[PDB]
């Protein structure tokens, strides 16, 4: 089945931290995890446009 | 001759080593972890899914009671009721009034759709790491897959490669895990036979098609009440669906070390954790005699402006004097720095240049060409770009994280304090002896 | 024997455990042959000697 | 009334207990391990011959 692909998030790079600018007119799942000793995984349903 | 070295368990990183079978010239060796497949040992504890509560049409009797004959059906909990006198579309279905009795029978089976969306519960046991390695040594190269246990020779071609055990053992799966639709969740599912209503594993079986179904669902039946024949009953919400709503986040979004998670079979792929001990009895036909190989009378390291970063942000230039033109191996003998190139066509006399990557702000890494060794030395500046789409190609250590000049300053401060207290000791002893000699 | 599973039979619901010992006869590695079984440190899969 | 008692984990041996409840005469309670089935989970590693 086809699934949509919201406009790729515009990254912003800064000291040991990245900013994701996101834009999705419909609820979209964002998930991030560190590849380190601990995952510190987090999940968030973004909506609209936000950072 | 077998060489051995630790290799960073980082997929796609072309870690390099230099072999030194001194009876022959050095040879460039790259141990590249193409992929990893850490596979846990597991068994299907039971399948589970949204149960379907079959309520077979009730048995009726018009002149006596009915025994609640037990059945092997899952969560079979039938009850007998008097005073039923039920109707049907046409009318009453019994002869008498109170003398009639009814048996309401209900049990559960896997819903037809369960065939697809069934949560295979699995217990997880210490996973054995397997890795697909691409090895290249001189012009010769080979690819292989070795289970990283430290005993099996997952040899390919002539490479007697052996790998493991892992420097640090890690399994992303908890002791208990469950797979759903190819998603996977670490979850303390109830053991076989431990079914509880309204929770995961309320219905379980050895396999979805198996008759060995057991279930706990709080299924209970009320006494028929409406004029029309009926079997009003209640049950906890399907525990599988309840867990579905509150499943949390799957391990594919939560495993550490960047492990990708693949199902069928359950395994962790391209995970990056610890170091892999590697030994390789490379075919000695791959060496070339030191006398037939090029060798360099002299070499010096001049490093250009270099950036410490994950990519090859450093660049250096090597002048050389060589006995004969050819392809010398080149490698870094220092763990803090790694070169991009591994071999270079070299003339009788000229200048080689090499791209390199390092994490240390200093450049005191011993580059080697045809086995000759030269200490590079320079300041590398911090990276201008905070983020790059590639993992750091090297680790770092505090002994090398301190910069040359910062290290000089810190040691000068401690040297000052130590020398001052030394002066104190010296003057105390000297003054004591100066007094007592004439006291 | 986990301490929870109700072995409900007729009107008698019962729970049992945990066992007073974590004993098991089977060693970590076992091999079955013709119905006989032997605890034995066999080499893992992909390990052949 | 959830009576609770330990039982010697011995098959065949009939452990006899007595429940003592305020309003009622004691009730004989004999509990016997007729069978036991200490089964560990296992997975086929490989077959050999």
């Amino acid at each position: 089945c086809p699934v949509p692909l919201a406009h790729t998030p515009t990254v912003t790079k800064w000291f040991k931290g990245i900013t994701l600018h996101l834009t999705a007119t419909r609820p979209t799942l964002l998930t991030t995890r560190k590849l380190g000793l601990r995952a510190d995984a987090t999940a968030e349903w973004i909506t609209g446009t936000t950072s | 001759f077998e060489h051995a070295t630790t290799v960073p368990n980082v997929p796609g990183i072309p870690y390099k080593a230099l072999v030194e079978r001194a009876g022959y010239a050095p040879l460039n060796l790259e141990i590249t972890v193409v992929s990893s497949e850490l596979t846990p040992s597991t068994n299907k504890e039971y399948v589970t899914c949204r149960f379907h509560t079959v309520i077979p049409s009730p048995q009726v009797k018009c002149c006596g009671s009915l025994e609640c004959k037990a059945s092997s059906k899952a969560d079979y909990t039938c009850r007998v009721f008097g005073g039923v006198y039920p109707f049907m579309w046409g009318g009453a279905q019994c002869f008498c009034d109170s003398e009639n009795t009814q048996l309401s029978e209900a049990y559960v089976e896997f819903a037809p759709d369960c065939t697809i969306d069934h949560a295979v519960a699995l217990k997880v046991h210490t996973a054995a790491l397997k890795v697909g390695l691409r090895i290249v040594y001189g012009n010769t190269t080979a690819h292989l897959d070795t289970f990283v246990n430290g005993v099996t020779p997952g040899s390919s071609r002539d490479l007697k490669v052996i790998a493991g055990p892992i420097s640090a053992a890690f399994s992303p799966f908890d002791h208990k895990v469950v797979i759903r639709k190819g998603l996977v969740y670490n979850y303390d599912f109830p053991e076989y036979g431990a079914m509880k209503p309204g929770a995961f594993g309320d219905i379980q079986a050895s396999s979805l098609d198996a008759t060995d179904i057991v279930a706990r669902t709080d299924i209970r039946l009320l006494k028929p009440s409406v004029k029309n024949i009926h079997v009003p009953y209640t049950q906890a919400v399907s525990g599988y669906e309840m867990w579905k709503n509150n499943s949390g986040r799957p391990l594919q979004e939560t495993a550490p070390f960047g492990c990708k998670i693949e199902v069928e079979p359950l395994r962790a792929s391209n995970c990056a954790y610890g170091h892999i001990p590697i030994s390789i009895d490379i075919p000695d036909a791959a060496f070339v005699r030191s006398s037939e190989s090029p060798t360099i009378l002299e070499v010096s390291c001049t490093v250009a402006d270099c950036i410490y970063s994950a990519d090859f942000g450093g660049s250096l230039t090597l002048q050389y004097k060589a006995d004969r033109e050819g392809h010398c191996p080149v490698h870094s003998h220092s763990t803090t720095a790694v070169l991009k190139e591994a071999t270079t066509h070299v003339t009788a006399v000229g200048s080689i240049t090499l791209h390199f990557s390092t994490s240390s702000p200093q450049a005191n890494f011993i580059v080697s060409l045809c086995g000759k060794k030269t200490t590079c030395n320079a300041e590398c500046k911090p990276p201008a770009d905070h983020i790059i789409g590639e993992p750091h190609k090297v680790d770092q250590e505090f002994q090398a994280a301190v910069s040359k000049t910062s290290w000089n300053w810190l040691l000068a401060l401690f040297g000052g304090a130590s020398s001052l207290i030394v002066v104190g000791l010296i003057v105390l002893v000297c003054s004591s002896m100066l007094i007592n000699t004439r006291r």
